[PDB]
């Protein structure tokens, strides 16, 4: 037997995934582009630990744009902290288009898989993870002669995974001609959960701090009028109500948004506000003095 | 001035261009056939050499008497 | 439950990757369609399952 | 006379309408070289011109 190639899926760590977004985004439109320091256990797991930036050049992403001498250096310094292991790759973001790889980034694609066969291409879209969705998908070449004779299937074997493509157009022309797509897990410690989970030192100042009163008065007025607009648009619907025909109801009395559901969640958030905020006021005039 | 077209930073300054059509106006090596292949109308290319030629090398004399050189 | 998860739904197709609005100029009978693109040029391309 | 006029429809609409693509017998393989001039960049080019 041969050797056989099979599933994959590269796992970002927490610090990885903030330093591709955060370079990529800042030097975008302009490519940027970095290598994946990391390590390759298992047979079904890429985990990258650590990436970090190259010198971003205005040719772009090329194969003598990735740049050995610099890459020496920077291994050094994390030799020198105890952090170097195995680059397991390269990324690269493409600015505002889809996840695919470039003609010329095969090539690049290339050189890497010589020396690490286990080498992946990460293509990010920073302009697109500004949603709420990150996109970034994985590559990884595969031999032209083995997609001859169907080996692209081999790849999918011993697990249903969670497979689905997120993207086509340029990318399915790329994978059928060159490589196979990995799908992206994350790895966290429950440290680093509690890392990003936290996010104001006004957390403890949020139900003691308060907003001015003029304010809430203010809203409760626009609230209350806003609602009694709704229930007059309501009260024209529910003249009827009562033929045959939900459908032919919600066209002819205007049931197009249905009034009722409207003034309910306009009804429900104006409540639900005050609510806290008497609370406060009560808490703090009692307790403090 | 040049600017980056991967991101938009001034990168350096370049000549300022006219059109391809403008510049057809310059010599090819524009061959003379000087004021001697030029016979009949002698009159006529003294009157040229004088209004165009001469206030340009003779500007200096344009200067001291005070005339100014006339625009064609 | 039917509330929350529509919206679940209802995210792919926010997620769209575009459409356009073309106008069919002729049909090619080799199973494709001449559409003059409003916006833009012409394109002879393929037809889908639905139609 | 009305029958005649329906059944002209119904013939060109059963029939189809097209326009074919120009071809060549002596060609039944192309595209040994037709993936040499395509298929990346090799390249169909972009048209420029000087100005300077």
């Amino acid at each position: 037997t041969g050797r056989d190639d099979t599933k994959e899926t590269v796992y970002i760590s927490s610090i990885a995934l903030l330093k591709m977004l955060k370079h990529g985004r800042a030097g975008v439109p302009m490519e940027v582009m970095g290598l994946m320091l990391g390590e390759f256990v298992d047979d079904y797991t890429v985990n990258v630990v650590d990436v970090f930036a190259m010198p971003q050049s205005g040719t772009g992403v090329s194969v003598e744009a990735v740049d050995d001498v610099f890459q020496a250096k920077m291994m050094d310094m994390l030799k020198q902290t105890g952090r170097d292991q195995m680059v397991v790759g390269w990324y690269h973001s493409h600015p505002g288009f889809g996840c695919w790889l470039s003609s010329v980034d095969v090539n690049t694609q290339k050189s890497f898989e010589q020396l690490n066969s286990r080498a992946v291409a990460v293509v990010v879209d920073p302009i697109q993870s500004v949603k709420g969705k990150v996109v970034i998908d994985a590559f990884r070449l595969i031999d032209t002669g083995a997609l001859i004779n169907n080996l692209e299937p081999r790849q999918t074997t011993s697990n249903t995974g969670l497979l689905n493509k997120a993207n086509i157009q340029a990318l399915i022309h790329g994978l059928n001609r060159h490589y196979y797509s990995l799908n992206i897990d994350y790895h966290k410690t429950a440290k680093e959960t509690k890392m990003l989970m936290n996010l104001h030192k006004e957390q403890w100042q949020s139900g003691l701090k308060m907003y001015d009163y003029e304010e809430k008065e203010e809203s409760n007025l626009a609230a209350t009028k806003s609602m009694v607009k709704i229930a007059e648009q309501y009260s024209k619907r529910i003249e009827e109500e009562k033929e045959l025909t939900e459908e032919e109801l919600k066209t002819r009395y205007v049931g197009r948004q249905d009034p009722k559901k409207h003034l309910s969640e306009t009804a429900d958030e104006t409540l639900e506000n005050n609510i806290v905020s008497v609370l406060t006021a009560g808490v703090n005039s009692v307790a403090i003095k | 001035v040049g600017v980056n077209k991967d991101s938009y930073l001034i990168l350096d300054t370049l000549p300022s261009e006219f059109d391809s059509r403008v510049k057809a106006m310059e010599v090819d090596e524009k061959p003379t056939e000087t004021y001697s292949d030029v016979g009949g109308l002698d009159k006529q290319i003294e009157e040229l050499v004088e209004a165009i030629v001469l206030p340009m090398k003779r500007a200096d004399k344009f200067k001291d008497m005070g005339i100014r050189a006339p625009k064609g | 439950n039917d509330k929350v998860r529509f919206i679940k739904d209802e995210l792919r197709l926010l997620q769209e990757p575009g459409s356009y609005v073309g106008e069919v100029i002729k049909i090619v009978s080799d199973k494709k369609v001449l559409v003059k693109v409003q916006p833009e040029g012409k394109y002879i391309v393929d037809v889908a399952k639905d139609i | 006379e009305n029958d005649l006029k329906d059944i002209e429809a119904r013939i060109k609409e059963k029939a189809g309408v097209k326009e074919s693509d120009t071809g060549l017998a002596p060609s039944h393989l192309w595209d040994i070289m037709g993936d040499r001039q395509r298929l990346g960049e090799e390249h169909p080019l972009q048209v420029a011109r000087c100005t300077k």
